[PDB]
């Protein structure tokens, strides 16, 4: 009985492969050959944020692209001011182990989660001027990998167990669950329109979910190892995925297959974080070889290198405005990079 | 303007207060000691926690030294992703049942993965080999477990340096030292990093495991400091 | 005579080697200060103690050179001030070595706490004990038996008043480093690695206790003008000065330069600068 | 994507011979440490063998040393297990797992109920 | 057994994802290039903004 099901699944997979091969008409690298190279990208560190006293796993930028919140294993959640280097808030966490944080689009709430298997939400705007846990979200079985505010009232959380959930803060109960993954759901990135989001798991595959209905639409099995980072292209019709192969790969939703690979021979370490520039021409990608890299998103030529971190680069962010690029690391230092002419 | 000056002054005052709090908490953070109690299945973790929803904490302090013991309870079996979270701890208390399938081989394959992880290679490991009595009656009962689950037990002799048992069975002490030697050969095969292993034989349920942990942590800290001063 | 020309030549050679050794000490010490105060990735109590030790060495190796250069009223006042500064800094060098030993022993032995707030006490001791042990000597030498600016101590009560605290501090350093070497020997014998690992103990002991052996330097600091008759006379005369210059140099080098963290950081900085330039 | 599919297996008398092969068609074979895993009908998963990136460091689970031989061929992207002198205790389901990351001598989660880079079953029975 | 349910869920997922239709990769690449060139001017990282209005100067 199971043999028939396995044969059917195999022949659907073969049909999908044949359809993708037939749809494969040209190559983005071939098309982009006749375009002017980006050139040398010189960016120097403008600010160093040196308040944390333990390694940083997460940072996030505000919508205004001025405030950034950073989390560390020492049970602190410090909210910086990038321009003046001052610290605005410092929230002592109940659990020392937090692997993620998220700054709400409204600027009112901040999320945080980790090995406690719960997501804590702090409302920064209080009458007494003190930050306190507004809500505790429990129901995930494994650790909490990533959490992104889809709104001020609903947050998507990707947990260690093979399950993503869409919550509702005003009531605290899950609204929709996203089952179908096989391994740890390491990362998660929302679409620009908050209509879709991709989740990169540890089974070397990525899915595309729609929050309103709640089922996967497409799958992208291009990689060959754990997927640690994921990021939508600014168009909202493509995304890049970092894995432990040291290769970023640009996928396309409409084409439903890869576009072009960002591998390099000199790179052996795994990819930890991935982000795009505002225009989508650049592709910053933090590595485990202590150095962040800048790629030409259309030609896969290394434009520049963001060397300067003592330990591995765990988190990488590009401002919504697009000016600066913050890179946290495991040496407990945040650095705000920028370019000058 | 004057308003922006007032805003900047308020921001500097808030920064000063937050920095004061951070400095005050830094001493506590640097004073406390973090341990990750990582047992390979049901090997005595319950009784070890007795004598001293995702993760657990047991704040026990000994000789004005504060200790954190983290027990990973509700996490999945997939350990390769959240174990990088614990490369800043001082030591990894590892618990092995020395008695479904062969548990000792699973313990060894977890131990060498922990040893050879590129982020955990700077972290020391402390071994507790529980179920000493269980191994004792298993050996005395003529049960074919070790002599056929490890073919190399036949050509093994108890080392001449260590024999502290008062009246225990020589076969039992040979089994104990064989298991300890297996873990020690795993530990000593690779000297890639700057970490050490402290194997212990947890037999009595008395308040001696806490003393062993305290002495091991003292040794770990002393080695780390002497290495940082390039003396060791 | 030919022999007398030989002593003249060897005295000239040892004097120029003395000057060269102090110049090298200044060069290496300034290198260390620039590295430690510019690199900024190494700012802890350990490196702060290292910086204070090296600036005490600044004081000593500059005051002694200035006094020797100005050695023959402006001249009398200059000589007196240079000699007072020299006494204060030769006290401060050993006091700061003692501060380092005390810090390492406390960091290695005291259980729990791991405090970093005693740097004020360490700094006060290091830069104040020599002042407290020098001011009575300068006051008594100004009030009684006031020589021109300085002279070899004609009274044991004048030699002791400035040498006794030095001997006390160096004895405490001997005891503390014996305790630290005992701990290190226990650590080495716990593993029983190899004979090279065993001899590493004696190597570290010697290379960290040479500044303790500086006692011979400070005891025979005031060298004469004319050397008496004999071979061991000029042999030692070269010996203490060569070992003192080498002592400043070896402190400067094998006290901070052999640090793996600073070596890795300077390699990282050089590689990053090379990549940025190219 | 990885698509690890094994061959061989079946019925054999005790003391007989059998050969198991592994087919990998989704990654670079020469970068990953490939190891075999077997699961008894009633017991849990049990690590049985492994092989290094090049084929230098080879280990066995005990009670199978000598009678089991593992070798890899990077040219054809195939992993083998030459297994000999079987006993009824050898009856199990054999899986051809793969360590999650390349160029790492450690790989954590291979003997787990829900691994992602291991193949399907390969029935082996002895009677 | 759970194997039957897992296989049925997997088959249903692949069927409902195969029901969709793709778009030419050449067209997708052309659209990506068009977006990149249209928004190239307003890229503070691609073209270094003069330090007069740079917030992080």
């Amino acid at each position: 009985e199971l043999d028939q099901l396995r044969q059917e699944a195999e022949q659907l997979k073969n049909q999908i492969r044949d359809a993708r091969k037939a749809c494969a008409d040209a190559t983005l690298s071939q098309i982009t050959n006749n375009i002017d190279p980006v050139g040398r990208i010189q960016m120097r560190t403008r600010r160093t944020l040196r308040g944390h006293l333990a390694k940083i796993y997460a940072m996030h930028w505000g919508t205004d692209s001025r405030l950034l919140v950073s989390a560390s294993q020492d049970g602190k959640l410090i909210i910086w001011d990038s321009y003046t280097t001052n610290k605005v808030h410092a929230i002592p966490l109940r659990s020392s182990w937090v692997m993620t944080c998220a700054y709400a689009p409204s600027g009112n709430y901040v999320a945080c989660g980790g090995l406690d298997n719960i997501c804590s939400i702090y409302n920064l705007k209080t009458r007494e001027g003190n930050v306190r846990v507004s809500r505790e979200l429990a129901g995930h079985t494994g650790y909490l990998s990533c959490c992104r505010f889809l709104d001020d009232n609903q947050i998507v959380t990707s947990s260690g167990d093979t399950t993503c959930a869409l919550w509702d803060i005003e009531t605290g109960q899950q609204t929709t669950t996203f089952t179908g993954h096989t391994g740890d759901v390491m990362s998660l990135s929302l679409a620009p329109d908050t209509r879709l989001f991709v989740s990169g798991a540890c089974d070397a595959s990525a899915k595309l979910w729609d929050v309103r209905e709640g089922m996967c639409r497409q799958t992208f099995t291009g990689h060959e190892s754990d997927i640690n980072a994921i990021c939508f292209f600014p168009n909202g019709n493509a995304f890049a995925t970092g894995s432990d192969d040291a290769t970023c790969r640009l996928f396309d939703l409409r084409a439903d297959q890869e576009l072009m690979t960002y591998s390099h021979d000199n790179i052996i370490c795994g990819i930890t974080s991935v982000s795009f520039s505002k225009s989508g021409r650049l592709l910053l990608a933090g590595y485990d070889d202590f150095n962040c890299n800048v790629w030409d998103a259309l030609k896969a030529d290394r434009a520049g290198v963001l060397a300067g971190h003592d330990n591995r680069v765990s988190c990488l962010g590009v401002t919504d405005d697009g000016m600066a690029v913050a890179t946290g690391s495991w040496d407990s230092f945040l650095k705000i990079w920028n370019g000058s002419s | 303007t004057e308003d922006q000056r007032n805003e900047e002054k308020a921001q500097r005052e808030a920064n000063k207060k937050i920095e004061k709090q951070l400095q005050k908490d830094k001493q506590v953070y640097r004073a406390t000691h973090r341990l990750l109690l990582l047992g390979a299945g049901e090997s005595g973790k319950n009784t070890i926690v007795k004598q001293m929803s995702g993760i657990f904490e047991t704040k026990f302090q000994v000789d004005k030294v504060n200790f954190h013991m983290f027990d990973v309870g509700a996490q999945r079996d997939e350990r390769r992703k959240w174990i990088q979270c614990f490369n800043d701890v001082t030591a990894i208390i590892f618990v092995v049942a020395s008695s479904q399938t062969n548990r000792l081989q699973a313990a060894l394959k977890l131990f060498d993965s922990i040893w050879n992880n590129k982020w955990l290679r700077d972290t020391s490991v402390i071994l507790f080999l529980n179920k000493q009595d269980l191994l004792a009656e298993k050996v005395l009962a003529g049960k074919s477990k070790i002599e056929d689950y490890f073919p190399e037990f036949a050509r093994y002799t108890t080392p001449e340096d260590a024999t502290p048992e008062p009246g225990e069975d020589p076969r039992v002490t040979r089994a104990k030292y064989f298991i300890r030697d297996e873990f020690l050969r795993i530990s000593t095969a690779s000297g890639d990093g700057r970490h050490y292993c402290y194997p212990h034989f947890t037999c009595a349920v008395d308040t001696e495991n806490i003393r062993r942990v305290f002495n091991d942590c003292r040794d770990i800290i002393q080695r780390m400091h002497l290495r940082q001063y390039e003396l060791l | 005579n030919e022999a007398f020309l030989d002593q003249r030549l060897i005295l000239e050679r040892l004097q120029v080697m003395y000057t060269v050794g102090y110049s090298l000490s200044l060069a290496t010490l300034l290198l260390a200060l620039l590295i430690l105060s510019l690199f900024r990735r190494l700012h802890c109590t350990r490196n702060y103690i290292h910086i204070n030790l090296f600036t005490s060495f600044m004081l000593r190796a500059a005051a002694i050179l200035s006094r020797d250069r100005l050695l023959p009223n402006q001249a009398l006042a200059a000589c007196r001030t240079a000699q007072i500064v020299t006494q204060y800094c030769v006290g401060a060098n050993y006091t700061w070595l003692l501060v380092e030993g005390v810090y390492l022993h406390s960091l290695l032995v005291l259980v729990g706490g791991s405090e970093e707030g005693h740097f004020r006490y360490y700094l006060l001791l290091g830069w104040g004990a020599p002042a407290l042990f020098v001011i009575p000597w300068v006051i008594v030498r100004y009030l009684y038996e006031n020589t021109q600016c300085w002279e070899r101590n004609e009274v044991k009560a004048i030699w002791w008043i400035i040498r006794t605290p030095i001997l006390m501090t160096i004895l405490i350093n001997f005891l503390i480093f014996i305790r630290i070497l005992g701990i290190l020997l226990s650590k080495l014998r716990t593993r029983q690695m190899r004979c090279r690992d065993y001899r590493l103990r004696l190597a570290r002991s010697t290379l960290f206790l040479v500044p303790l052996l500086g006692v011979h330097e400070v005891v025979f600091a005031p060298v004469t003008e004319e050397q008496a008759r004999g071979a061991l006379r000029f042999a030692k005369l070269g010996f203490e000065i060569f070992l003192s210059s080498f002592q400043g140099f070896l402190v400067s080098v094998l006290y901070c330069f052999i640090n793996k963290e600073v070596q890795s950081e300077i390699r990282r900085g050089w590689h990053h600068c090379r990549l940025r330039r190219s | 994507q990885v698509q690890l599919q094994e061959s061989g297996g079946g019925l054999v008398q005790p003391g007989g011979s059998l050969r198991l092969s592994c087919a990998a068609s989704g990654f670079t074979f020469s970068n990953y440490k490939m190891n075999w895993v077997r699961q008894a009908p009633g017991k849990g998963l049990e690590w049985v063998s492994d092989i290094s990136q090049s084929g230098a460091s080879i280990s066995y689970t005990g009670s199978v040393k000598g009678r089991f031989t593992i070798s890899r061929d990077n040219a054809k992207n195939t992993l083998y297990l030459q297994m000999n002198s079987l006993k009824p205790e050898d009856t199990a389901v054999y899986y051809c797992a793969r360590c999650p990351a390349p160029f790492t001598r450690d790989c954590f989660d291979v003997t787990s109920t829900t691994y992602a880079y291991r193949g399907q079953g390969t029935q082996v029975t002895v009677s | 057994t759970a194997s039957i349910a897992q296989a049925r869920k997997l088959v249903e997922q692949l069927k409902m994802e195969a029901n969709i239709d793709r778009i030419k990769v050449s067209k997708a690449a052309a659209d990506l290039m068009a977006y990149c060139e249209a928004h190239a001017k307003e890229d503070p990282l691609l073209t270094p903004v003069p330090a007069s209005e740079n917030p992080f100067r």
